[PDB]
């Protein structure tokens, strides 16, 4: 309603950093995972991973970086957040308790400029001199690493050069030289730079060089004693040094693109690469002081990986967000071809998460997703205890069908052309391995298609039973189970579309019916529409549909048929449809929030209020009758209500909620006791793989966590010294705003785990409003009380470290 | 400056001598030269009205105007129209003082719609008749319905009984017999002087009626083609003006663009 | 449109070539109230970009722009929903770049050429006691929207998410595979998300301008998203419903929907009295301006007409002989045309003088005389 509380039930699992180096011990070697708002430090042991501390930021990580000024025993940790907070950090152990110093913090945004397209880089040089930000398109932030830097004071300097692709220290020189990739109307070229502290200019470059791939995207720099940099490009590989030059493509390389390195000996002898399909591959460079020849081998297949990092005993750590993260071992020997990799440690990533369902609420609920994309999606089953189900192909969509015992899941899977004027896959699916297989119709270089396929899938076993597949050109978008009119039988419902790449706009779709009885899947009717349909919803027995821009409500004939009753017609498309009672929510993909009635009586659509504000959205929910939920631009959290105390007010939705969550969320969907003083229950899931809970709260219950999270702000220590206001600000380009009407619920659990003379000086002075009636001085046993009450709403993460 | 009801402008004077001295008007929206006849509220002849009426009762043909305003704009009522153009008067005598006979059934081509259109214009004239401009350049116009009688009565159409001892002047040249009520036959017989046209003093006893006695002393025949001389008497006789029409079709084509074009 | 200049028209040079001529901008800053005076006499809907013409005849009006010339230079345009009493919701602001005075007749002329910079809404219109009218405005944003995966996009293809620039259906094929490549991590697919793509609905209403008007320049249109949005909603042929819709919408991608959509549903303009007879088809439209096939002109007598140039039409009436008098296009005579049924006034016939220029005969339309028609 008006007043939300949110707390996370499944923290992110998709990883977007990891750094080696020493950083809890100059003895000890350590892994830092970067995943969103959450830093975890690993040391490495022989046997595998030992978690040692976890933390949480007030902010989504986008740079991390490991470095060692002189005169400091161990390494120090750069950090920089989306909202432009910089901190460095020191690891700091005292027997038993563990705790991060902040050395030195500040925020670096500037308040004029354009956010670059390719996004934010950072980079330190090798001397420990000076930390280079590329944050806004034509500016280069420059953060001196002096001892009396604590407010972390950084200047700005020209570009020339507008679109930068990528920026790195070189080194082995005297001044601090940096080598970049720029693209002109010309081409791409590779350029240098010298950066003067004393008079904040950039000087000219050692080297200068044009020759550079028109698809050239990495910048490599190698240490001693080669020096230069290392162009990775679609099709070749090569290496600068002044005069020097070298140049390799090898055809092993121009099937996928290189995504990611990292650097395995510490001379530059030796590199990792890893493209989009999940291949790995090392570089290998030869040495007479300087250099001779590169070499490409490939090593094998892991996960898609997003980051590489070499653990120091040929063991690699491949971090996935596509996939599950994968720890595996270089072998000298091989089985097939040269150098293979082993599998030995799997983590789980449930993102990204893209739809869910809720099952067996009779007795606790459980969730049901679809999770991964490629040859890495799955469906995950969580009751936290998770259960994987490899499908080897992407899943979009899910539903569950309670009396034929088996889930609706609509899925893809890329095929590439063939000579013949067929298709041919690439790997096997779980499209191509099912029980029972069924074609709506049989029909006849290197382009890849996409084949959209219906799965049944048993609830017991988790096999699939049969497989449908749809039409050429043919893209499945909804998907319902629902029992229609008259009829006591249940059937599967799919809206497709037609697409053709010389149309912009689908004119062609159909809606199809299914029945899966006896082991078998039968097309009972399907109707001709003359645009997409994006979404369906079942509406008192009928359906309502969603084709292009209009909504249109369906009845089931007797004679098997689909009947249309009522046409309402929108300026904007209905790629999203809600529906409690006889109200349906409306929206595109621009946050235009629009809620319709069903007139009975009239047989009609009317409409009973709007709200126009052009931002982009992911999601919508229905809260009640008068509230709605949905997901912004950045990573927010938005909720409308309306008739609030003429036409003209009635007829207008106003924020009555506005938070910064950090997550970008797909599904909404409504969980009431999927876990077993609060109302109602949602969840939702993202593209990191978190899932949250919302729950609705009441006026004196919202005042008194309101003013239990401004007094734990005051006394709970923040990694960066972040701003906890600042952390959950809206947040858009165009507006700041602080947030209203949520209750962060992390923030309140953490009372839990403070000392108790924190816990005294916290629940000081506060009149508790309890159920007897007279408001009286409350202790921290009440508020414990009531934060053990809120943390049943949701199961209880295990721990962590050992 | 004199603004018709907010939308023209009276730039010149076009013709005057008459009951509604005819003004040159100017759309200030559009540019369109349009033509204006205006009369006071105590002007001694009130046609203004009478005219647009029969105007208004003609609504369409090719010899007709369209009403483009009509009203009144405080002591001087007005009336716009389309500009009509040149008299066939002024230039007939304006030239030199096929072409006579071409435009003859023409004319007796607009009769036969004000006939059908159930009143009669009793005023025919050289005056009364304005070349079109532009489109209607070759297009005959006839206008100066103020003295046109009105036979519109009760269900169809029905001539007024006549009545004898009546006195024309608007048809100062072409009265002829006309106690007898002006009439269908009196208008083609006016017609036929016209064609015929292609001692005075202050009474009217002289002026008019010996001119009349002049007209109708000898038959037609020496005064005149004979055959269409003694059609225009059997005209006057009066249904048959019809048969007069085919008669005139056939005259036309039996001779083996106009003066001025 | 051969052996003719379309540089011409846009300078307006049947109001004099001796203009004064001010360089400067006045930008009012976001969501702010402002007193803003309004002209009495426009009853048009002002597109930011657009120009206007005015002749101004009443002392009053005089007065004003003789006061507005020394301060900032900004008047109001009320797009009325209905002209009768005068209400209006919405509008645009106008800036004076061209002024000249003349004492002909014995009376004082103000010739003004002006044009429109920021939308806004009225909030409170205010008569004073000299005759006037001073309205509260509230300036309305501008939106401009990121990419949509910019809040998806891992940070690695992010690097190539710049693309080699244009040498194109295997090449709008490349771009949309490569931009939107992270549309899987959502539950849409990439043709969905280049509907909403500002470039992409750029080219699809280039394409469709060019297959109508094949002499439009590849460089006559702007290339920001905005200004190609509010030259097309200048440009295009609709009434004053569908004007105020454009002018309420605030980000440019919603405004090239919408421009697409009129466009799509077929239309054959009518006339407004009859609505029954067809004048012209969407075949037949021509931009014999550097402005487009439509624009603003003023006539001796300082009324504002929206003129289509078409080369040919139906059903029309001409009435009158070819003068050259006051011509908007030099080089031409025109004729006015009636309609052939209600007899109102549709447009202009223009005939060339000279042999050597092309085209010889076309038409010239107002748009309040024109509606279009939707099957
Ligand atoms: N600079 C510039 C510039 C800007 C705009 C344009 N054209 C246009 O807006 N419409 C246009 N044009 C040519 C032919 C047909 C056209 O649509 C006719 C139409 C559209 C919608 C509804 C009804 C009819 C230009 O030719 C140049
Ligand atoms: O291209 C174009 C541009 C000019 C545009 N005009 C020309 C025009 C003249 C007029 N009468 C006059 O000034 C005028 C002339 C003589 C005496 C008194 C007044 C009225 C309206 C319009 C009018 O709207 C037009 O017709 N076509
Ligand atoms: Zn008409």
């Amino acid at each position: 309603m008006s007043y939300n509380y949110v707390v996370t039930a499944q923290k992110p699992t998709a990883v977007n950093g990891c750094v080696t180096g020493h950083f809890t011990s100059a003895e000890d070697l350590n892994l830092l995972i970067a995943k969103n708002t959450r830093l975890e430090i690993y040391v490495v042991t022989a046997e595998g991973l030992r978690p040692v501390k976890e933390v949480g930021m007030y902010g989504k990580i986008a740079v991390m970086e490991l470095f060692r000024p002189k005169g400091e025993s161990k390494d120090l940790l750069f950090i920089l957040t989306a909202k432009y907070n910089a901190c460095i950090l020191e690891y700091k152990q005292s027997g038993e308790s563990i705790d991060i110093i902040t050395r030195a913090h500040g925020n670096v945004q500037d308040r004029i400029g354009r956010p670059s397209e390719t996004g934010i880089i950072g980079i330190i040089d090798p001397e420990c001199r000076m930390i280079g930000l590329r944050l806004y398109d034509g500016l280069f932030k420059v953060i001196p690493l002096d001892r009396d830097n604590k407010e972390l004071k950084a200047f700005n300097i020209r570009l020339e050069e507008l679109h930068v692709i990528d920026v790195k220290f070189l080194y082995g020189c005297q001044a601090p030289t940096i080598c970049f990739v720029y693209q002109d109307p010309q081409g791409r070229h590779v350029k240098t730079y010298e950066v003067s502290l004393r008079e904040k200019e950039f000087n000219k470059g050692p080297w200068k060089q044009e020759n550079v791939e028109a698809e050239a995207s990495m910048v490599i720099a190698v240490p001693e004693p080669f020096g230069g940099a290392i162009i990775i490009g679609q099709e070749s590989i090569t290496y600068h040094n002044g005069d020097k030059y070298l140049a390799i493509a090898p055809p092993i390389i121009k099937q996928s693109t290189i995504v990611c390195h990292n650097r395995v000996d510490p001379n530059g002898s030796r590199y990792l690469l890893g493209d989009m399909e999940g291949r790995l591959f090392m570089l290998l460079l030869e040495k007479e002081v300087t250099l001779k020849d590169l070499r490409v081998e490939l090593l094998g297949e892991t996960s898609i990986a997003e980051c590489l990092t070499y653990l120091d005993n040929g063991v690699v750590f491949v971090g996935s967000r596509l996939g599950d993260s994968q720890l595996v071992k270089l072998n000298v020997d091989s089985n097939e071809q040269g150098s293979y990799v082993v599998a030995m440690e799997t983590f789980t990533n449930l993102g990204p998460i893209v739809d869910m369902c809720v099952v067996d609420l009779e007795r606790q609920g459980q969730l049901v997703t679809c999770s991964g994309a490629f040859k890495e999606g799955s469906l995950r089953i969580i009751r936290l205890h998770i259960r994987t189900v490899p499908l080897y192909e992407s899943p979009r969509k899910i539903c569950y069908q309670e009396v034929s015992q088996c889930f609706g899941v609509l899925s893809s899977r890329i095929e590439v052309q063939d000579t013949s004027g067929g298709t041919t896959a690439l790997r096997p699916s779980a499209s191509t391995q099912a029980l029972s297989s069924s074609v709506s119709s049989s029909k006849l270089f290197g382009e890849e298609v996409e084949v959209h396929n219906l799965l049944i899938i048993d609830q017991h076993t988790f096999e699939v039973l049969h497989a449908h597949q749809f039409l050429q050109n043919e893209y499945a978008l909804s998907l319902v189970s629902c029992k229609l009119g008259k009829d006591p039988n249940t059937y599967f419902i799919v809206g497709t579309a037609m697409v053709y790449p010389e149309e912009a706009e689908p004119k062609q779709g159909r809606i199809v019916v299914f029945q899966y009885s006896d082991g078998k899947l039968q097309t009972v009717a399907e109707k001709e529409v003359k645009g997409a349909v994006y979404s369906m919803v079942e509406f008192n027995g009928k359906l309502l549909a969603s084709i292009n821009s209009t909504v249109r409500l369906y009845e089931w004939t007797t004679e098997k048929e689909l009947r249309t009753e009522c046409n309402h017609y929108n300026n904007i498309m209905a790629l999203y449809l809600k529906t409690k009672g006889d109200f349906i929510l409306v929206g595109d993909l621009m946050r235009s929030v629009l809620l319709l009635a069903y007139k009975p009586m009239e047989g009609n659509f009317e409409e009973i209020a709007r709200d126009f504000n052009p931002n982009w959205m992911s999601a919508v929910e229905i809260l009640d009758d008068d509230n709605f939920l949905g997901a912004e631009n950045a990573f927010n959290l938005f909720v409308c209500q309306k008739d609030s105390a003429t036409d003209e007010e009635r007829q207008h939705l106003q924020e009555v909620g506005l938070f910064h969550l950090g997550e970008f969320v797909n599904v909404f969907c409504h969980g009431s006791l999927v876990m077993q003083p609060t109302q109602g229950s949602v969840l939702f899931g993202t593209v990191n793989g978190m899932i949250g809970l919302v729950t609705s709260l009441s006026e004196s219950w919202y005042n008194l966590l309101l003013d239990m999270q401004n007094r734990l702000n005051k006394v709970i220590k923040s990694v960066g010294k972040i701003e906890h206001s600042f952390w959950r600000s809206f947040h858009t380009e165009r507006k700041t705003e602080p947030a209203t009407g949520f209750i962060d619920g992390d923030l309140i659990e953490s009372f839990l785990d403070i000392s108790r003379p924190k816990m005294q000086e916290v629940v000081a002075n506060l009149q508790y409003d309890d159920g007897s009636g007279m408001k009286r001085e409350a202790t921290a046993d009440d508020l414990i009380k009531v934060v053990e009450e809120l943390t049943r709403i949701h199961w209880s993460h295990p721990q962590f470290e050992k | 400056e004199f603004i018709v009801g907010g939308k023209y402008k009276l730039v010149r004077k076009i013709g005057s001598g008459s009951f509604g001295d005819i003004y040159l008007a100017i759309n200030i929206t559009n540019g369109e030269e349009v033509a204006v006849k205006l009369e006071s509220q105590k002007a001694r002849h009130p046609q203004l009205l009478y005219e647009s009426k029969l105007y208004k009762i003609l609504q369409g043909g090719v010899g007709i105007p369209h009403i483009r305003w009509y009203g009144q704009e405080k002591d001087y009522n007005v009336l716009v129209m389309d500009l009509l153009g040149p008299s066939l008067e002024d230039l007939f005598n304006f030239c030199s003082r096929k072409t006579v006979l071409m435009l003859a059934d023409q004319m007796i081509s607009r009769i036969e719609y004000v006939h059908t259109k159930n009143f009669i214009h009793r005023d025919i004239k050289p005056d009364n008749f304005l070349m079109g401009i532009g489109r209607h350049c070759n297009k005959l116009f006839l206008i100066d319905f103020g003295l046109a009688k009105k036979y519109r009565d009760n269900r169809t159409r029905q001539h007024i009984p006549y009545r004898e001892d009546k006195n024309l002047t608007g048809t100062a040249r072409y009265a002829s017999i006309n106690g007898i009520e002006q009439s269908r036959r009196d208008d083609m017989e006016s017609l036929g002087y016209v064609l015929m046209y292609f001692l005075k003093a202050a009474t009217k006893k002289q002026k008019y009626e010996k001119i009349s006695e002049k007209k109708m002393s000898t038959p037609v025949e020496v005064l005149c083609p004979a055959e269409f001389a003694m059609y225009l008497n059997y005209c006057r006789g009066l249904p048959d003006y019809m048969y007069l029409r085919q008669l005139f079709r056939i005259l036309f084509r039996t001779l083996n663009t106009f003066d001025w074009t | 449109i051969i052996n003719f200049d379309t540089s011409l028209p846009t300078s307006h040079t049947y109001l004099g070539a001796d203009m004064e001529e001010f360089h400067g901008r006045t930008l009012h800053d976001d969501d702010s109230c402002q007193v803003i005076p309004v002209l009495p006499q426009v009853m048009m809907i002002l597109i930011p970009g657009q120009t206007l013409p005015l002749q101004l005849f009443h002392p009053q009006e005089v007065s004003m722009v003789r006061n507005l010339i020394q301060k900032d230079r900004t008047f109001a345009v009320l797009a009325y929903s209905n002209v009768q009493e005068r209400e209006a919701q919405f509008g645009t602001t106008a800036e004076i770049y061209a002024y000249r005075e003349e004492q002909d007749f014995g009376i004082e002329i103000v010739k003004v050429k002006a044009i429109g910079r920021q939308r806004f809404k009225v909030l409170e219109l205010r008569t004073q006691s000299d005759g006037i009218q001073q309205a509260k405005v509230q300036i309305l944003p501008e939106c401009v929207l990121p990419s949509t995966m910019s809040a998806v996009q891992l940070e690695s293809l992010n690097k190539c998410q710049i693309f080699p620039s244009k040498p194109s259906y295997k090449w709008w094929q490349k771009y949309q595979k490569r931009k939107f490549h992270c549309a899987n991590l959502t539950s849409w697919p990439r043709w969905l998300y280049s509907l909403y793509d500002a470039e992409t609905l750029m080219d699809r209403i280039k394409k469709q301008l060019r297959e109508w008007d094949e002499n439009l320049k590849d460089d006559s249109l702007p290339s920001n998203p905005i200004d190609f949005s509010y030259r097309v909603a200048a440009c295009l042929p609709i009434d004053d419903v569908l004007r105020i819709q454009l002018l309420k919408i605030g980000s440019a991608i919603q405004r090239l929907r919408c421009e697409l959509d009129i466009m799509n549903k077929c239309t054959s303009l009518c006339c407004k009295q009859c609505q029954e007879t067809e004048i012209t088809t969407k075949n037949e439209i021509f931009s014999l301006s550097l402005c487009g096939p439509m624009a603003a002109y003023v006539n001796p007598h300082g009324y504002v007409h929206e003129t289509l140039t078409v080369y040919k039409a139906c059903n029309l009436n001409l009435i009158g002989r070819p003068s050259t008098e006051h011509s908007w296009f030099p080089g031409y005579a025109w004729t006015v045309a009636q309609c052939k049924i209600c007899a109102s006034h549709i447009g202009w016939k223009f005939t060339a003088t000279k042999k050597d220029m092309s085209p010889q005969k076309f038409w010239g339309l107002t748009r309040s005389a024109l509606l279009p028609t939707i099957p």
